[PDB]
């Protein structure tokens, strides 16, 4: 009971209706139902189409393009649930241009576990405003239901109660009636249970059911299962020696087992090695788990555990890295490998992360006009050919038209085996014939080869295989230029000596093996150590060199020639660049502080930057100059984007490669910022600043950068110090005198009086440092008898200082 | 690359120097 | 000629063994 | 006179004073003056060093970090002019990092004809904010004038008539005096004349003058020349027998000449073969012009006329596109060239474009490690290499690791020459001997190789010179596949045969020349024609197929095999796809407008559209239901964003690649819009649009893709036609009849009422279809007696229509 | 490519045809 | 088999004309 039909797979019928009736007894499907291409399909064969008891759908069902469909209230009347454990694209219900759908019918589904509804392009398509998707739906945020005969309103979606008063079910949220057909409403449970489903008078269901049931509060009485199906009960979890399936049932350890047995050998394509794992019958064991053939259990692995992979035919191109990536991660292939790679962008690292752990390949493995592989290191556990599978001659190995091929494996730290088969190596110009007899004595095929199954005319050619070696003898460098010699080395004819070759790069780390390389060619010494003159290198880097003769292929036994070892050598040290971005900011009256970036040319290690600060003095012209005189001023101290950012940038560019050959100082040592102490209050420091890398033995280093700025003045620096002394002789003239701020912020550019009878006005005059100096102080004349007030106040660089405390003077009258 | 002027001496400098140069 | 050799153009270091004591 | 001085070139003075006192008597420089790096000078050497001779400058001033300079009143007293004819960097004064100068003193600079004035870094600089630069340069929003003293006002710009009113010269825009030093101030000449010059009293010079002049309105006393300088005098045009020169001076026959000879040989670096045309010693003569030997006159050349360009030492290296760029349009090179180019995107056509005008090469022609480089083709012009310059074993052509070399030129189309030298053949895998021996046939080289200089067994390796042909024999397509067959070749010994290899690539124009190509290796015959059968090929597509065997190189005499001929071979035509957007929309109430475009997968040519339309009847249930029942409707018919669009448009591409396998109908020819007539107002019509590509010889095409449209309804289709009457039996029963509107849009919903007593007030009712059918109309009651007034209005699909005229009737009291 | 269906079908027919085939 | 021969992996012309009469 609880699933009166059998269960069936997921199927794709389409193009005929000699297949929907497949689902004449199965109540669930474990999977997807895809009913589409329906051209020649009549609206009268849909008449007598039926499937009352379909209830449950695993993954999906998806409609597109059936002709003559009008609605599903026949097709599927009974169909309740739809958990999407596996969506189309995010999608549990796809409607996708169904011509000739007038309503969807799906009056018994209550409930979309997984997923969301996605109904597009349905030209006929009605009664889709009134369904509660909110009540089916757990989240309706992600449905997409446009384009249908609903946007623009031309359907009369009319059902059942409109003409009695919108009854025999309610409505809610405008609260417009939900409802599927013109005959069959939505039944929408209370909300005093979620989801457990509710019978047709309101009293709810058991909590195991969902959607519907026969008997309120029943396990074996519901509809679908809530969390799993058992011999017609609906329970929370699956007891032993019961395991979850599917998500949805529990089946014993015999049904896994089985369906494993048939996935083994009689399923070829996508069947599933199905496992006991966590009482469940899960396809695949999950990583870091390996299958024990006893009872299927995925009992854990100890560090990498085989991951065997099965092949269409055990045979697969790899011809790019979306091929490659398919095979990540098996360490055994039970078949045979087929590498076309023509090109690719950073290979060789990224291929062998992901075909570095194959260890074992059962069939063969087969390189074929593989441009772009420079070396077979990617394949960095394989250890052993089984060679069971085997192409026309019998050949394991089939190396063809590697044009950039230098090496298979290096021997000296690699091992492999070939069980069966022989080698093939053509057209492999760079690759010469020394790897190929070490690949043979390695792999134990030496008596297997006969006779053009090795080419010994097509593959030794142009390969960089030189046996003997070069010895450098004279290698001392500068700071730009690199001198090199070494032995001069000649084969058995001197006439087959071509000339040198030597490489060189920037190698920061040592980590250089050979396969960015500048090349220079060199002639032979005329019959005297040959060498060459690097010229045009950075200071204090290092330089990855060696040399390689050229020799030429003699008709006699060829001779290979001589490459010296990869050897470093770094440029010696100059003196560094400008330390760039000096920038000065004060902050006190005797601190400034200072910041500055490492220069773009350190040229080594800058060990200590060097500081140089110089006080200035302040102008000559401040001191004999009047600055109240008519007209004055106050010595306040304190592609078109790509086209400018081009020409300033070289702009600037051009004078950085123009550059290239007793006062208080200190030296900061692996600091980049710097203040100052022991500065005069307001006054300008002119700073002198070097990057330098050397100290004690005759330092040379960088040419200065200059910067400058000037200290924060006192607040109270420029205040008038002393009584202000008035005086008079005997004609109401004014003589007053007062002591001057002896230290002020730079200087006292001027000094103003402002003087005013007692309840008179004031009136304001200047005082300058040649009139002051003269008159040691003011005189004032031309005013009215009487007692006044004097305020005095004193003008330095950073601006107007405090006005003295008032004081008054009597005259004779 | 190109060599005349301090790039020249110093390069004739750095092959020779244990026999000395002229120029 | 030194300089007409090294800057003109590419010299060699056997040009430059050619110039010295 | 007007130059007391002879004139100098351009010069780089740096790092010493030795070279400063060149402008002893020189008072024109044609060229720039750079003062730069001056690290050890003292301000102490400045004191004692002046030009004031020089007056004239041509191209620009630079000075950068020059120390101990502290203003340029002594060094240039009387600088004039700076024509700024070549700029650096569109800038015609750079003053950059000038440590300890203090000001500009440039006081008797008038004129800046070209250019601006960047000044830069200048800590110490003052008396920049009092300077007109608007009188000097003719647009000055291309100056640059930052990060000097004056940014941070620190400066005290005080110059002459400050301390008696600002006097001794004037003041313009704020009205801020305009001077250059504290002793100096700028000389302004009035509005009266825009540049010509003025003295000191007032009067302005002679207009061929700039600037200044020593008597007013004389072109032989004046300082600076506007257009040209002559014999000591300014005129506005180079009179005969004197061509213009530098654009700032005139000189004879004579002058032009003898630099032009001292440049022919007599100088290695920097020289320009000055040329006599259009009265001007211009450096080179123009495009589409070529020098006459007899008078340097540039005569006009017919055609592509020599351009003879010279190499530093005759030896070129062409690495990438940028040293290409130099060789532009050379047809003549008086040299050798050196090819190293390792890569390159986009090659072998602008690099034709660049190097496809060289008709000559005097030394020797390299190609050496050029990786690239397919074939020599971009030397379309080639054709002697004079072969004067060698290299050491006398080499003319010297090809060396040239791994993908092929073919060096088509010797049934291309003619080339070598007068001496031998060619030198080794490590060019993919280039076979018969190449290299037909260039030898081709240049009369034969005679001059010996032994090693050509490589024997390097170069005809990997190379395709297959000399045999294959005939392919049985050739018919399909669809989506196209099946070929050839006559099976047999070298000499059948187990020398390895199979073929077929490329094919999709090539819609027959311009391939194999010279991007998906291969197919074949197993030979077994001893029956070989042959293949591709398989996912696009419909109607033009296919390049050829097929090139494969054969190993035997110890004996190598057998070269056979090739195809390059064949093109057309897919057959399928059904086109679904015509992509079809919208249709109403303008009319029997216009429709239909629009599409054509389908993404034409898979042919599209012949004609097949449109059909079939008129959809309204919804049976708007014909019994009432529409003024308690609840009612109105019919009124009519990396976030990334992973979205890729599911979505998978989501589209998923449903694409499914579909791949009597009503009123017209086929619209090479049109894409269309406009159904005849159709009955406000009517729903169903319209089914299809691509088709053959109409007669048993048509077949896409799918049919349908949208829908309704007509637009008329206005005055819902009013109401015939009188309303109105009946009564006893009791105040209303009985109103009326006749329908025969022909509404779509249907008529129901009717409404109106009826309001002489003076009283309005009361509505509606009327239902089937109450109005079986009524004939209307029949009121429970209203109070009198003279009432009906107004009738007539409701359907498309809206309320016009209320009818209003009619009284009078009951029965 | 991979072969089997209507495309297997009409590949046999393709091939074969002056004499033809089973399947 | 003939669909296991030509759509589980590639098969060549030779091994499609075994399978004609």
């Amino acid at each position: 009971h609880l699933y009166p039909g059998e269960v069936c797979p997921g199927m794709d019928i389409r193009n005929n209706l000699t297949r929907l009736h497949e689902l004449e007894n199965c109540s669930v499907i474990e999977g997807h139902l895809q009913i589409l291409l329906m051209f020649k399909t009549r609206p009268e064969d849909f008449r007598d189409l039926s499937f009352p008891k379909l209830i449950m759908i695993t993954d999906y069902l998806l409609l597109f393009r059936v002709y003559g469909l009008e609605s599903l209230k026949d097709l599927f009347p009974n169909l309740t649930v739809i958990r999407g454990s596996r969506l189309f694209f995010n999608y549990a219900l796809v409607i996708f241009e169904m011509v000739h759908l007038k309503e969807l019918g799906l009056y018994n589904l209550m409930n979309i576990t997984r997923g969301s509804v996605r109904i597009e392009k349905n030209n006929e398509l009605c009664y889709l405003a009134t369904i509660d998707w909110s009540r089916i739906l757990d989240s309706v945020e992600d449905n997409y239901i446009v384009l249908n005969k609903d946007d623009n309103e031309e359907c009369g979606d009319v059902c059942p109660g409109t003409a009695k008063g919108k009854t025999n079910c309610p409505a809610t949220v405008q609260f417009v009636e939900r409802c599927w057909t013109h005959s069959h409403c939505q039944k929408v449970c209370p909300t005093i249970c979620k989801s457990h489903g509710c019978t047709a008078e309101g009293l709810c269901c058991h909590k195991e059911c969902l959607g519907n049931c026969s008997e309120p509060d029943d396990p074996t009485k519901c509809v679908a299962c809530r969390n799993f199906y058992l011999d017609g009960q609906c329970v929370e979890t699956c007891p032993p020696p019961y395991y979850h399936f599917q998500d949805w049932r529990c089946v014993n350890f015999s049904f896994c087992q089985d369906l494993h047995f048939k996935c083994r050998n009689s399923r070829k394509p996508g069947c599933h090695q199905y496992v006991i794992h966590n009482n469940k019958c899960i396809p695949e064991c999950p990583s870091g788990y390996t299958m024990n053939s006893s009872n299927l259990m995925c009992t854990p692995c100890l560090g990498p555990c085989p991951k065997v992979c099965q092949i269409l035919e055990g045979e697969k191109t790899i011809d790019s890295v979306t091929s490659a990536q398919e095979l990540r991660g098996c360490t055994v292939i039970n078949g045979s490998l087929i590498i076309n790679i023509r090109g690719g962008n950073n290979l060789a690292a990224e291929l062998e992360a992901n075909l570095g752990l194959i260890e074992e390949i059962s069939g063969f493995l087969k390189i074929r006009r593989s441009y772009a592989l420079v070396s077979l290191s990617f394949f960095r556990k394989l250890h052993l050919i089984r060679g069971e599978t085997l192409e026309i001659g019998n050949y394991s190995f089939y190396a063809l038209d590697n044009q950039n091929l230098r090496q298979l494996w290096d021997w000296s730290k690699h091992n492999l085996t070939i069980t069966q088969g022989k080698l093939f190596f053509h057209y492999n110009p760079k690759l010469c014939l020394s790897e190929i007899h070490k690949m043979e004595e390695v792999s134990g095929t030496k008596g297997r080869q006969e006779r053009n199954d090795i080419a010994l005319k097509t593959n030794g050619d142009q390969a960089s295989c030189e046996n003997e070696l070069l010895k450098f003898s004279f290698i001392r460098t500068s700071f730009d230029k690199i001198l090199l010699r070494w032995e001069p080395y000649w084969p058995p004819d001197f006439r087959d000596l071509l000339g040198f070759m030597l490489f060189y790069k920037e190698a920061p780390y040592q980590n250089v093996t050979e396969f960015s390389w500048t090349v220079v060619d060199i002639d032979p010494p005329q019959r005297s150590h040959p060498g060459w003159l690097m010229r045009g290198l950075k200071p204090w880097t290092q330089y990855a060199i060696f040399v390689k003769t050229l020799v030429t292929f003699s008709d006699e036994r060829r001779t290979y020639g001589a490459k010296s070892d990869i050897i470093y050598v770094q440029t010696d040290a100059t003196n560094p660049s400008v330390p760039l971005d000096p920038i000065s900011v004060s902050n006190s009256s005797s601190q400034i502080i200072l910041k500055w970036k490492p220069p773009s040319d350190p040229n080594g290690n800058i060990t200590h930057y060097l500081v140089y600060w110089e006080r200035q003095a302040e102008d000559s012209e401040l001191f004999e100059l009047d600055y109240c005189l008519k007209g004055l001023k106050l010595p306040s101290r304190t592609d078109s984007q790509i086209l400018k950012e081009l020409e300033e940038s070289s702009f600037r560019k051009t004078f950085e490669d123009y550059l290239h050959n007793h006062r208080p100082f200190e030296k900061v040592v692996n600091k980049e910022s710097l203040v100052i102490s022991g500065l005069r209050h307001f006054t300008g420091y002119r700073i002198e600043l070097q990057a330098c890398n050397q100290d004690s033995p005759d330092e040379r280093c960088s040419v200065a950068a200059y910067v400058s700025a000037r200290t924060m003045p006192e607040a109270k620096a420029d205040d008038i110090v002393g009584p202000v002394t008035h005086e008079i002789f005997e004609n109401n003239v004014v003589h007053l005198m007062w002591q001057e701020p002896k230290e002020p912020n730079g200087l006292i550019v001027l000094y103003e009086v402002s003087y005013r009878r007692y309840g008179d006005e004031e009136l304001h005059l200047c005082v300058s440092r040649k009139h002051f100096a003269l008159e040691r102080g003011c005189r004032l004349r031309g005013l009215s008898p009487g007692n006044y007030s004097v305020r005095v106040r004193a003008t330095s660089l950073a601006g107007n200082g405090s006005w003295t405390e008032p004081t008054y003077f009597y005259v004779t009258d | 690359q190109h060599l005349c002027g301090s790039h020249l001496v110093e390069a004739l400098y750095l092959v020779c120097g244990e026999r000395g140069f002229f120029y | 000629g030194i300089e007409e050799q090294c800057c003109t153009s590419i010299c060699s270091l056997y040009q430059l063994e050619n110039y010295c004591n």
